[PDB]
């Protein structure tokens, strides 16, 4: 939902105020993709285990 | 209906058509040269003609 998936191209096109808001998105989805990588991890270390 | 530690009031005058400048993060001649508000503000901005 970011203008761009590199943190410095937000930074130096978009202002500090709206940065927080397209960083959050970042923030928010790649968190996901930790989570949703420790999830399968998590469940694949049932598996493997 | 809630108390605070320190209640700080910034006495200053301002043309009508400045007036917009005056903001979170808001730039402009008064805004970054003379009172930049920080994006924290937990304040309160009055203006009066």
């Amino acid at each position: 939902g970011a203008i761009s998936s590199v943190l410095n191209d937000i930074l130096s096109r978009l202002d500090p105020p709206e940065a927080e808001v397209q960083i959050d998105r970042l923030i928010t989805g790649r968190l996901q993709s930790l989570q949703t990588y420790v999830t399968q991890q998590l469940i694949r270390a049932a598996e493997i285990r | 209906d809630l108390c605070f530690t320190n209640v700080y009031a910034d006495s200053f005058v301002i043309r009508g058509d400045e007036v917009r400048q005056i903001a979170p993060g808001q730039t402009g001649k008064i805004a970054d040269y003379n009172y930049k508000l920080p994006d924290d503000f937990t304040g309160c901005v009055i203006a009066w003609n």
